[PDB]
RNA sequence: UUUUUUUUUUUUUUUUUU
DNA sequence: AAAAAAAAAAAAAAAA
């Protein structure tokens, strides 16, 4: 028994309404059959449609557009359906569907002029009302309404190239582990030996005042030529105590407490960072609250550390990637990096008018996708390293923190594809 | 090498007890929940803007189609995903002349213009809501540019046209949906360019806003605004379970009064008696003195969760088994005391923060795409990274542009198991009415809430307001 | 009641003498509208609550506690539901009908 | 403000030490 | 008046 209802149209072009019309007749229990339904294709479907369309069909519905007006395969498709319509001695078979606005009346097919359209021209909820209410009196045979069916079908056909799929993938982040740290962290009472109206950050190895406390990794006498008086110091005085005790937490006393002994950590590295910048002479742009590090117009072999490129040109302005630094060490002894683009008119002299900055980041980080931020961090941080696998951050004359060079790494059990 | 868990994709609920993972694509083929017969549209406006607005109108009843169907899928038209009727004929038309918004627009004070400009819309659509026969559902306010451009805090006249309050504010959105919340009248802005935009064009002779292969997707943010708006109920949630009352909490800053006094303001989501989930806004605002405090003194504190406990037993008849308070600041343990006192002992508080400072960003070994949505990495039993944020299969690009950001999740009170709690957010960052995408990269309650004190902040005569988004995004 | 009289309000309704009367064809015959029983937004009021305020002496404190019962509801539904309503059907029962008024 | 996303500007507070 | 460690208000562009 004849119960399916075919829909031909122009396979590549109006895949957007034969979609939705086949989605809409299956849910409302008609049965379909259409190309772009049916997932795969071999050399026998040629044949199929045909014996369909004089086998199965009931109501052959014709998708009329611009472009399936003269579409061979829909042109042999109608010749079929009006030869079996004939022998079925059935007038009211080819039910042809407008839903072009450019292709007016007075330019249809010639096995269509003749044969009433449903107008979906202006409404589609209007022409599948008029296809349904057609049905309806045409007694086409139907099932019950179930929109499971247009779900599953929509599952196992469209969502269904892509979906969830199982596989490893590892990725790089922005976190720069810190191998090691120096084995005792050093509290001098400098006292009156330290000038009180004097600061901190000019100081040779980062260090910062608690109370009366210098604290810093640094030995005693290192800070000796900016501070002329502390040669007679005494170095039982210090309060050295086994920093690894204060990253597992054990260490807390009344003389500090761990959360304010670990900020103590947390500026120290950022002084070393920066400082450690200046020491491989990149330049700075100050930040609303942090500082970026970038690099200048030659100093780079080409303007460009490995094979990856650095710094570049856009029209009149010299871009230079830059990045930013601070050390975190709630989830591990880490330092975390975050990426920018800054832009110059000479490739030395920083634009001052902040909005053209931004716009003209925004502008270049347009095409800037993954494989142009990770390569580009990577490049950097491994220009900042000092041997193939780490670098070391200055604490003093003998102590040094052991950072790696490469971003740590994590695991996902599911992953996808292009 | 450290273990990064994945998360299934939520599924939102549609019409006919049917599921699907995308909203788009599920609406266009199973239509909303409930039957909204019509919708009747009143419009404000000029006679040159009105004309816009009826042909964007006659646009989305037909169908509009985007670049890639596949990530972005194609408009089917109004009724068509709707089964509702939204037509140009019925819409009741007030007019606003040009000499009148030109007489005010071009005032040497902000704060002044901007006044004006939001008193002769509102005048208008409060006298056509009091004084006509005619019913409206939602009010379009269509605005010209010269008011976009010149009627926001921080505008600058240009002297050539300068031709002539201080405790509004300048925006115009806040404000006008502000002076709205005692009458209770839906409405939604309008952008002359947010309709036909290629009349507006450039120098260069493009439009400004080129929306050529986004028609498909500003369709569905349209029409999905104003059906919600309208009274709609497009999608909800399926996987939330029984029980849950969720609540966020939101601090805005005040600058009309001296002491920025902080509002402090929450969106409520939780279940109703059979399976509909109930979101509206749980708002009681409770303002709170110091300048950067953001910190609730415990009797406002014990107020707000005694109001919200409260919307959930008249709905419910009992108060919620467990719930998951949620909020874009830590909580300290002088808000805790007073919430636990309030809450009986069934009842299992929760105190979760959720942020995006911190600068974790995975970058996939090979290729120019990002990491997959859903994916998570938990630091432990009271703090993970979710990637809520970043590439999904059936949109067919990440919905980030560059290398996404993750939201740092940490339990700093109450129990909760991690995993649930991972669970519920992704799950809540579906729920966006004020646009149709497939994901929302935070939950909508902090996204919300932000929205409802971004509105109550701009009027400080506000009293008891009303607790649907409706009147709000 | 409501809905029941709604459902026979879609179906045409006769009288006994159509010549002095026109026949009612039906609301959506007529006034070509879809009214119907799907999408009542509905509140209730429970006849404890109810019984209380009715049975006062006074009439006027009655009438307005009466009033605010409804009123309260009426208004936290506008204000407080996605939900919206064209027209509030307020049914009120007989006895306060028969004692609530002067 | 149809949106959303990613940034760039400020500003500000708390804990602590002088 | 500094610091780090956490906060929010506003504008600009671009793609969804």
């Amino acid at each position: 028994m004849r119960n399916k209802i075919f829909i031909s149209h122009a396979t590549p072009d109006d895949n957007d309404f034969t979609r939705w019309l086949a989605l809409k007749l299956i849910g409302l229990g008609y049965e379909v059959w259409c190309d772009i339904l049916f997932l795969d294709k071999g050399v026998d479907f040629w044949s199929n449609i045909e014996k369909v369309i004089r086998e199965d069909t009931c109501k052959f519905l014709l998708v009329s557009s611009s472009y399936s007006n003269q579409r061979e395969g829909v042109l042999k498709e109608l010749a079929v359906a009006a030869k079996v319509k004939k022998q079925l001695k059935d007038d009211k078979f080819i039910i042809p569907l407008a839903i072009d606005e450019q292709l007016s009346y007075d330019d249809i097919n010639i096995d269509i002029v003749r044969l009433n359209a449903i107008d979906f021209k202006m409404s589609w909820a209007r022409g599948l009302k008029d296809i349904l209410e057609a049905f309806e009196k045409q007694k086409v045979p139907k099932e019950v309404a179930d929109a499971s069916k247009s779900n599953l079908l929509y599952q196992q056909i469209f969502l269904h190239d892509k979906s969830v799929i199982e596989k490893e993938e590892i990725y790089d982040s922005n976190w720069l582990s810190i191998l090691s740290f120096p084995e005792e962290l050093r509290f001098h009472e400098y006292n009156w030996m330290l000038p009180k109206r004097f600061d901190v950050r000019e100081l040779t190895f980062p260090a910062v005042r608690y109370k009366n406390y210098l604290c810093t990794f640094a030995w005693a006498y290192d800070f000796t030529y900016h501070l002329p008086k502390t040669e007679t110091y005494h170095k039982s005085k210090t309060i050295r105590i086994p920093t690894e005790e204060i990253l597992s937490g054990s260490y807390d006393s009344n003389f500090i407490r761990n959360a304010e002994c670990k900020r103590l950590i947390v500026q120290l590295l950022n002084k070393a960072f920066e400082l450690r910048m200046k020491d491989k002479e990149v330049q700075e742009y100050e930040m609303s609250n942090k500082t970026a590090y970038w690099l200048e117009k030659g100093k780079l072999e080409k303007d460009k550390f490995e094979k990856t490129m650095l710094v570049g040109k856009q029209k009149d302005k010299n871009w230079h990637f830059a990045i930013s630094g601070a050390s975190k060490l709630y989830p591990f002894p880490v330092l975390m990096i975050s990426s920018h683009i800054f832009f110059t008119a000479d490739g030395k002299k920083l634009i001052d008018s902040s909005s053209v900055q931004h716009s003209s980041r925004r502008r270049q980080g347009k095409n800037w996708w993954n494989n142009t931020w990770r390569t580009k961090l990577l490049a950097f941080i491994k220009y900042l390293s000092d041997d193939d696998t780490s670098f070391y951050l200055e604490m003093g004359s003998e102590e040094k923190v052991f950072v790696s060079n490469e971003p740590v790494k994590f695991k996902g059990n599911v992953s996808y594809n292009i | 090498m450290k273990e990064l868990i994945y998360i299934e994709e939520p599924k939102i609920l549609f019409a006919h007890g049917q599921k699907c993972t995308d909203a788009r694509d599920g609406l266009a083929l199973f239509g909303p929940l409930n039957n909204l017969y019509g919708i009747k549209s009143g419009v404000i406006g000029t006679k040159q803007g009105l004309k816009i607005f009826r042909d964007y109108l006659d646009h989305i009843q037909k169908p509009i189609y985007n670049s890639n169907s596949i990530t972005r899928p194609m408009f089917p038209g109004f009724e068509a995903v709707f089964d509702c009727k939204w037509e140009s004929t019925g819409i009741t038309f007030k007019e606003v002349t040009n000499e009148d918004i030109g007489k005010f627009l071009y005032n040497s004070s902000t704060h002044k213009r901007t006044y004006d400009l939001v008193s002769l819309f509102i005048d208008k659509i409060i006298s056509a809501n009091k004084n006509e026969d005619e019913n409206v559902d939602v009010w379009f306010v269509i605005v010209p540019d010269e008011i976009y451009k010149y009627c926001r805090p921080n505008s600058v006249l240009p002297k050539e046209m300068v031709q002539t309050t201080y405790n509004y504010d300048a925006q115009f959105h806040d404000q006008f949906k502000a002076r709205l919340l005692k009458h209770t009248i839906p409405t939604q802005i309008f952008r002359e360019s947010t309709l036909a935009w290629r009349d507006f064009k450039n120098a260069f002779g493009l439009p400004i806003r080129d929306f050529s292969k986004i028609e498909g997707h500003l369709a569905w943010t349209i029409s999905t605004a104003a059906f919600y708006k309208a009274g709609g109920k497009p999608w909800k949630l399926s996987d939330v379970r029984n029980g849950v009352c969720y609540l966020g909490l939101v601090y805005k800053k005040v600058e009309k009064s001296k002491n920025p006094r902080n509002a402090c303001c929450a969106a409520q989501m939780f279940l109703d008696n059979g399976d509909g989930t109930v979101f509206k806004g749980e708002v009681g605002p409770w303002y709170n003195p110091k300048n950067g405090q953001y910190h609730l003194e415990p009797k406002e504190a014990k107020a707000l969760l005694s109001q919200s406990l409260q919307s959930y037993k008249e709905q419910i008849g009992e108060y919620p088994k467990e719930v998951f308070i949620h909020a874009k600041t830590r909580f300290n343990h002088q808000e805790w005391d007073a919430f636990l006192e309030v809450t009986p002992k069934e009842t299992n508080l929760v105190g979760v923060t959720i942020s995006k400072t911190k600068p974790l960003k995975l970058y996939k070994t090979e290729g120019d795409y990002t990491i997959l949505r859903g994916n998570a990495y938990v630091v432990n039993e009271r703090s993970a990274f979710l990637w809520t944020v970043g590439y999904v299969p059936k949109i067919q690009t990440a919905l980030s542009m560059e290398v996404p950001n993750p939201l740092f999740i940490e339990i700093n009170k109450g129990e909760a198991d991690i995993k649930q709690v991972l669970k519920d957010i992704l799950s809540l960052t579906k729920l966006n009415y004020n646009a149709c995408i497939f994901a929302d990269g935070e939950p909508v309650t902090l996204r919300f809430a932000d929205k409802i004190g971004e509105i109550l902040t701009a009027s400080t005569d506000i009293k008891t307001p009303p607790l649907a988004f409706k009147y709000y995004i």
